[PDB]
């Protein structure tokens, strides 16, 4: 989720995504550790056997059935890590995710209590305020006439430069963030 | 209460254990700039293997588009620590 | 809301109560029926000169 | 009666010889004392009405009505001044002026014992609406939307007019104790027919009924905020008023009458509810639930019995507080946002936590959660149509089944989920607002403990 | 450590419902002693016959002494 | 208590049987039942007669209202308003007193039902034909006016009930 | 001193006057309703011997 796209994937990228995937759900088959050691030696010696092909056509075909034997083979129930998108604590936290520019409406009563995190906070807004006419200056000159092929974004080039777009990704509210 | 403030040093002995744990590379010469396939000579397969034992260890789920480019000890480390917001 | 809470009774919900329960001991120790079904006397009524 | 109608008079003169920054206060505070005053109505007697003089009387069915307009008074006053602020002092006291001649028509209209004198005021009540609605809308539709709500109305009570002073012209009045006594049967004749048509048609535009209930979708979206609050909250219920005050002289072509009218009611609650399911304008989104609200309404009147009539009142209360409620609430986040899409800013409940517990609540007593007023009136009126045909509870229970699951969606979508992320300008909840939620939904709830006081002359 | 809690502003809320609670209870809590205190010491009244030859005050008629008033 | 007509709200004699025990055992009922008459029901009772002797102390009545009786609509004339007023009035309150009566009847029938237990359907024969009697009488009065409900309406629906008895009646007798 | 505040603050009376105003113009409509005072047929009543109506 940090990287950014591509416009599809190579024959490898979707390989070796089928591999994991028949990997996992097969471990969910197979409770247990050895039995699931086992066939997943099984599974990589079924994968290897085909490693070195050469034939793009064959290659394919024979995704293509891996493929559609993973679909009838599936695990109805596949296990799932608790914070992941099908997991039981996906998005757990996200109603306790605020974001910083609230603080910018407390009241003065409320911002006398933490006098130095917001001291703080005033010198990473002058920072954020500083340089925000260079990063804009660099994506116009980086970037070509048409428009940006891809959502990569460059680094500081310069010493004193700070990598454009930068704040919302710096400023995450937490992954538990009360 | 709940699970201790895990730390950078927490997390790359975590990896670097898992490393050696793995039959294919050798204790001695691992280290934690050691690249995957220049430095061990391991295969793209190899390397989905390494990276789903990295998510039975710490719990989590790593995405397919960024679990690829990981090919070092140190970019394990790197990766887990912005994902569970460690700085130190 | 204090005001509306204390407004007397001029629904006349606590007198209706008070007469018919008045009406009830009275009819009940007579041995009277406790309804009527004819709100008004029949001897004040003109029916139409005959059924047909 | 006129210990009411002077004070409210007296608003005119003291709103115009204000100060260009005290108009607000002085509205606000004697407008608050007025509802004061009205609350004296409330005490009502178990078997007449109260005559005030041969031109003002008041029943137990006009008086919660005239409670709720003068109480609505200081709320439009609070939920306008903000919008307002740029306005200019000559403008600022125009529009308090309109709000002023709404409440006194409508005072007015309420109390009028001769039906052409209610015709009268009820029909002065588009005025100072029109005004409002198109002088200070927003967009470019406002003045579609005037139009739409002028017109609607006006075909609607033309016929009406020609009616009444044709029934005066028979019966030699119009006075409605005279029109009460001295009733007799309609007979059944093409005549009679379109004398009913002519009577009905106008109160059932005003509900509205479903099928010429289109001007309210534009009217009350395109209006500001306190000519949208007036629209719901009040002028709505004139329509239910005028149906029950008339239908005494139309039995019993009442009985095959109102066919055509309840398979409109008991479809169209279906029809709106579920338009409410697939709306991506919140305030369009509240003004449907009123359509689906007033269905039940005219059903209650059309069928003419007692339950049905206690029901129908403790309805057009309930609904009145609550539709007010939920367009203040969605005009809170309009002022932030600048917009009425309802999944333009989400997630607000991180963001405003007390705003979400108004939400809720008005959320909770728009689905009619017991034991408030709104599940009263429903549920009597749910009643009462059981008693009518035992098959109208399946439409009445799928009614219910809908309006819950549009209310929570309005909340899910609101409240709930993540916050957008571009948006920045959420700021805390002013005082204001949270005031006039609060006296929103105060009422409400202690009407719970005194229902009779909003039951109509049938308890 | 400790840690900053990241929260919106709930100054204004707290505030705005302190100032709701003073004000209901600035005339609530004279009304609720009133009330118990014309309970207590003037009680209702008691049903009696009218006695032959007298006419009772129309607020003679109800039994509450703040409804009679 | 002295406050209703006992004969207007009846109930049995109250039959309660004397405590016979049988075992040794402490009764923990009867350890709590003097606990709370010596904690709670006697400061009760303390704070009750002192504020019966502050009401003592300002003695004031108020008094049912009698209201006369007028005649009803079967002797107003047609276009006499004054009498029709009048009668509708007192018809009015004659049709709020016969709801309250109803009231009471259901009143007594619920009491019944709680009181006699499991064997309700049997004692509780009375008050179940007393409130079919009240019940069908009020159904003959009041039933089907609607909304807009009047004494004329109501003498209408009389009127044409005595007619369907009458012809019943004329019916009998040709056999 | 009392102009500064009587000038700036007398719009304060004209709902209340305006009130009070009201109920007058109440109380002489009553009186011109009075041709049954004491003649219905529930309420006629002797008067008392000092009283001269049995309602204003
Ligand atoms: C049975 C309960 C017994 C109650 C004892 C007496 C309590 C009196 C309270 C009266 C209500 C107050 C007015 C409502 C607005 C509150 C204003 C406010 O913002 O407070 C913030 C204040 C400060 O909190 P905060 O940290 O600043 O809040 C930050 C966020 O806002 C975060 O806030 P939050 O997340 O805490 O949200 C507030 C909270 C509470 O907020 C509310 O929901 C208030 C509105 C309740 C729902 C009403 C609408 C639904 C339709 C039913 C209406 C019933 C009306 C009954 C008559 C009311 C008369 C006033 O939300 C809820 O707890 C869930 C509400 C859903 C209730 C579900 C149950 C409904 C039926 C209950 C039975 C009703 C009949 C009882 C009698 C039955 C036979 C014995 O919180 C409180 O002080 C507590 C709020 C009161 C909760 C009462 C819940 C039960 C109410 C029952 C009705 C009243 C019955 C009274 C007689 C005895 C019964
Ligand atoms: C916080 C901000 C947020 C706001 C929230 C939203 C609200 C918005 C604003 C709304 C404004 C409110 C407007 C409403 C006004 C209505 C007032 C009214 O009508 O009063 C009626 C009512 C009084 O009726 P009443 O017709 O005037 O009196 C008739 C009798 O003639 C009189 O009987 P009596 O003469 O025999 O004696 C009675 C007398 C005398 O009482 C006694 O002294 C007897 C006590 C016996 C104690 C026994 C032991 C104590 C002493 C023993 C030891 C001493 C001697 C030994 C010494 C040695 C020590 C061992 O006591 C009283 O008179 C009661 C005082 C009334 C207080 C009313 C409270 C509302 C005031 C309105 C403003 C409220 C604004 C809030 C501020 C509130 C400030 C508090 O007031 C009540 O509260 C009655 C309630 C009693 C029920 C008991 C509980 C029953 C439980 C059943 C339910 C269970 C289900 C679960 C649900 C539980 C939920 C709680
Ligand atoms: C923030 C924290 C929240 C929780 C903490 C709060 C603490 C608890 C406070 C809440 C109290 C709970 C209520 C419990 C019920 C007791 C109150 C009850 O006794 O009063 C009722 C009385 O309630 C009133 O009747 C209802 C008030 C009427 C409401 C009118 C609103 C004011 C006008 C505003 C304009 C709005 C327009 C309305 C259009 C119609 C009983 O009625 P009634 O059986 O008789 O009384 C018998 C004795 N009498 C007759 C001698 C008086
Ligand atoms: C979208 C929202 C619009 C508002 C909805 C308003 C609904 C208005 C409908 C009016 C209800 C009934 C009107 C008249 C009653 C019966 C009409 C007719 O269909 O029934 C027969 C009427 O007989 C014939 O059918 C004559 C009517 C046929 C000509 C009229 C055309 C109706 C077609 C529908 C037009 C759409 C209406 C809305 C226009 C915009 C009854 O048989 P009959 O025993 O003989 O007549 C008895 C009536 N008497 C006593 C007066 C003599
Ligand atoms: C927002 C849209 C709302 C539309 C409302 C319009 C419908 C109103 C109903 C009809 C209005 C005209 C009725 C006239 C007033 C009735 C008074 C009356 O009783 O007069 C009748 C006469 O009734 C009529 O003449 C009416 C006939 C129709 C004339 C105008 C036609 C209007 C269109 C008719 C159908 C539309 C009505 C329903 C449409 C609903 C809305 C879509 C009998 O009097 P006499 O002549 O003295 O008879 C006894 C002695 N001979
Ligand atoms: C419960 C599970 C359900 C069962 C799932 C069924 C799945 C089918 C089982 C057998 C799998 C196949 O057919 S295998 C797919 C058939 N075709 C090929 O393998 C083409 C040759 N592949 C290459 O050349 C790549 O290099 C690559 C091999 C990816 C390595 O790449 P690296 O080394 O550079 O990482």
């Amino acid at each position: 989720a940090f990287s950014a796209p591509a416009a599809y994937l190579t024959h490898q990228q979707k390989v070796l995504r089928l591999y994991k995937r028949a990997l996992r759900h097969l471990e969910s088959w197979c409770v247990h550790r050895d039995k699931y050691r086992y066939f997943a030696c099984l599974m990589r010696a079924r994968f290897d056997e085909h490693k070195n092909e050469k034939d793009m056509v064959k290659a394919t075909q024979l995704l293509r059935q891996a493929e559609e034997e993973f679909w009838y083979g599936q695990h109805p129930q596949p296990y799932i890590f608790p914070e992941s998108p099908g997991g039981t604590s996906y998005e757990r936290y996200e109603c306790y995710k605020v974001p910083e520019w609230c603080l910018d409406d407390w009241h003065p009563s409320e911002k006398a209590m933490y006098p130095d995190y917001f001291a703080k906070r005033e010198q990473w807004k002058r920072l954020r305020r500083e340089s925000w006419e260079r990063e804009v200056k660099q994506l116009q000159e980086e970037t070509p006439p048409g428009g940006p092929r891809t959502e990569a974004l460059p680094p500081a080039r310069k010493e004193g430069d700070l990598p454009p777009l930068w704040w919302h990704i710096v400023t995450r509210p937490r992954e538990r963030p009360m | 209460s709940d699970a201790p403030p895990l730390t950078l040093e927490a997390i790359k002995d975590r990896v670097l254990y898992v490393l050696k744990l793995y039959d294919k590379i050798d204790p001695e010469k691992l280290s934690v700039n050691s690249h995957f396939m220049k430095d061990l000579g391991l295969d793209s397969l190899d390397q989905v293997e390494i990276i789903m034992a990295m998510e039975d260890e710490f719990g989590f789920e790593i995405p397919d588009i960024d679990a690829e480019k990981l090919m070092c000890p140190q970019e394990i480390v790197d990766y887990i620590a912005d994902k569970k917001d460690v700085y130190e | 809301s204090t005001f509306v809470a204390y407004l007397p009774d001029y629904r006349m919900q606590e007198w209706a109560r008070r007469e018919a329960e008045r009406l009830v001991k009275y009819r009940e120790a007579n041995g009277l029926p406790l309804m009527e079904s004819n709100c008004f006397d029949p001897n004040k009524i003109q029916l139409p000169e005959d059924e047909d | 009666m006129l210990k009411i109608i002077i004070p409210t008079t007296m608003l005119l003169p003291m709103t115009w010889m204000s100060k260009h920054n005290m108009i607000w206060i002085n509205a606000t505070v004697h407008s608050l004392l007025i509802s004061l005053i009205s609350l004296s109505l409330l005490n009502q007697l178990g078997e007449n009405s109260l005559n005030f003089s041969l031109t003002f009387f008041s029943d137990s069915l006009s008086a919660p009505l005239l409670v709720l307009t003068t109480w609505l008074l200081p709320l439009m006053l609070m939920a306008s001044q903000s919008h307002l602020s740029k306005e200019t002092t000559t403008r600022k006291k125009l529009y308090i002026t309109m709000l002023i001649l709404l409440q006194l028509f409508l005072i007015m209209t309420f109390t009028a014992t001769e039906l052409i004198l209610f015709y009268i005021l009820f029909e002065a009540t588009l005025v100072p609406t029109l005004i409002i609605i198109t002088r200070w809308g927003n967009q470019t539709e406002r003045l579609n939307a005037g139009l739409y709500f002028l017109f609607y109305t006006l075909a609607g009570s033309l016929p009406l007019l020609v009616a009444l002073v044709y029934i005066q012209n028979t019966t030699g009045s119009l006075n409605f104790l005279i029109i009460h006594y001295w009733s007799h049967p309609l007979s059944n004749s093409w005549s009679n027919i379109f004398m009913w048509l002519a009577c009905i048609m106008a109160f059932m535009v005003k509900m509205p009924l479903y099928g010429l209930h289109l001007w309210l979708p534009k009217a009350h979206v395109e209006a500001p905020i306190a000519g949208s609050m007036v629209l719901a909250a009040v002028l709505l219920k004139l329509g239910g008023y005028g149906m029950m005050r008339i239908t005494t002289i139309l039995n019993p072509l009442t009985n095959y009458m109102a066919y055509p009218f309840l398979m409109l009611s008991m479809w169209g609650m279906i029809m709106t509810s579920s338009i409410c399911l697939r709306q991506t304008d919140l305030k369009s989104l509240i003004a449907y639930s009123s359509v689906s609200h007033m269905a039940l309404v005219i059903v209650a009147i059309m069928i003419q019995t007692p339950w049905s009539f206690m029901g129908a009142t403790a309805l057009m209360i309930a609904h009145g507080l609550t539709s007010s409620m939920l367009f203040c609430l969605a005009n809170t986040n309009y002022e932030r946002v600048h917009s009425r899409t309802m999944i333009l800013a989400r997630g607000l409940q991180t963001l405003l936590p007390l705003m979400a517990t108004w939400w809720l609540v008005a959320s909770l007593t728009n689905l009619a959660l017991p034991p408030s007023i709104n599940l009263i009136g429903e549920l009597f009126i749910i009643t009462a149509s059981f008693s009518w045909s035992n098959i109208t509870i399946i439409l009445m229970g799928m009614n219910m089944m809908i309006t819950a699951l549009y209310s929570l969606y309005m909340l899910i979508t609101t409240q709930r989920g993540k916050y957008t992320h571009h948006i920045n300008n959420i700021k805390p909840s002013f005082t204001r607002e949270n005031a006039l939620m609060a006296l929103h939904i105060l009422p409400l709830l202690l009407l719970t403990l005194n229902p009779k006081m909003i039951l109509g002359p049938l308890y | 450590k400790r840690l900053f809690i990241i929260k919106p502003s709930g100054f204004y809320d707290r505030r705005f419902l302190k100032l709701m609670r003073f004000y209901i209870l600035l005339t609530g809590i004279p009304v609720a002693i009133g009330i118990t205190l014309v309970n207590v010491f003037i009680g209702e009244a008691e049903l009696a016959d009218i006695p032959e030859g007298y006419v009772p005050e129309h607020w003679e008629y109800f039994k509450h002494p703040i409804s009679r008033w | 208590p002295d406050s209703w007509d006992k004969d207007v709200y009846p109930e049995p004699p109250r039959r309660t049987p004397a405590p016979a025990p049988q075992t040794s055992l402490p009764n923990p009922v009867t350890y709590l039942t003097k606990i709370f008459d010596l904690l709670v029901d006697r400061p009760v009772t303390l704070a009750r007669e002192f504020i019966e002797q502050q009401h003592a102390k300002n003695r004031y009545y108020y008094y049912h209202r009698e209201f006369r009786r007028v005649p009803d609509i079967t002797e107003c004339e047609e276009k006499d308003i004054l009498c029709m007023f009048e009668a509708e009035m007192q018809w009015r309150r004659d049709y709020k007193v016969d709801q309250e009566i109803v009231n009471i009847i259901q009143e007594r029938l619920k009491a019944c039902q709680q009181r006699e237990g499991e064997s309700y359907r049997q004692n509780c024969a009375k008050e179940l034909e007393q409130f079919t009697q009240v019940s069908k009488a009020f159904q003959d009065r009041y039933s089907d006016l609607g909304a807009h409900y009047s004494a004329r309406k109501c003498l209408a629906k009389q009127k044409q009930r005595m007619l369907a008895e009458r012809k019943a009646a004329k019916e009998a007798a040709a056999a | 001193n009392v102009l500064q505040i009587v000038r700036d603050h007398w719009v304060h009376i004209l709902v209340p006057v305006g009130f009070v105003f009201g109920c007058y113009l109440d109380r002489r409509s009553d009186e011109k309703l009075t041709a049954f005072r004491n003649k219905s047929l529930l309420f006629k009543r002797e008067l008392r011997p000092n009283e001269e109506v049995t309602w204003k």
